[PDB]
């Protein structure tokens, strides 16, 4: 998955 | 020379993605996403993401259904483009993604043809035994999940498989990918 948490924040 | 992308769904997926990541490290890659947010000095573009400096284009690209996914945090958008998962499938590598399934059906409107496989649980008992991790109250959430997952997309996926312990369903995986990639 997207070693970036900003990504993950995003998807969210 | 051409990889399909690979989405696995269902329980244990993560661990899947991470062995078979771990476990080949020259068939499967990565691909890179986007975002709006300026850049940052150490950042680079092109590998930590491709930097849009129009915010505006990458709001009409994603309205373009240009993306499989994105989201907004910061006032920035976020995605991973269609056209950067197929940049993997370029270089003969299968592109890993941790994606919904709506995200698989529209990487299939593009005919990308990639590789979905889901893993169903047998049982909540079931969910206990092939996850390694995991508490009661978290297995519930994930066995309901995977029910109606595959009620709703049963026919997007490349393949459906099972097993008693997780490294049954690692196995069948593998075959499935096995028999795909050629």
């Amino acid at each position: 998955r997207i070693r970036r948490d900003e990504y993950l924040k995003a998807i969210q | 020379h051409y990889a399909r992308p690979i989405i696995i769904l269902g329980p244990t997926k993560d661990r899947a993605n991470d062995d078979l990541l771990s476990e080949f490290p020259d068939k499967f890659g990565s691909c890179v996403p986007h975002t709006t947010r300026p850049k940052r000095e150490y950042e680079i573009d092109g590998r930590d993401y491709h930097f849009v400096s129009s915010r505006e284009k990458m709001e009409k690209d994603i309205q373009a259904h240009k993306f499989i996914e994105a989201g907004q945090y910061n006032s920035h958008l976020y995605g991973t483009s269609v056209q950067s998962v197929r940049e993997v499938a370029e270089q003969g590598k299968h592109c890993i993604l941790d994606v919904s399934a709506n995200a698989v059906r529209r990487l299939q409107a593009a005919h990308l043809h990639p590789i979905a496989i889901f893993i169903r649980p047998r049982s909540l008992e079931n969910v206990l035994e092939i996850n390694k991790r995991i508490t009661e109250e978290q297995a519930r959430k994930a066995f309901d999940r995977a029910t109606k997952l595959e009620q709703e997309f049963t026919e997007c996926f490349s393949a459906i498989v099972e097993g008693d312990s997780f490294e049954e369903i690692y196995h069948k995986v593998k075959r499935v990918i096995e028999d795909l990639s050629g």
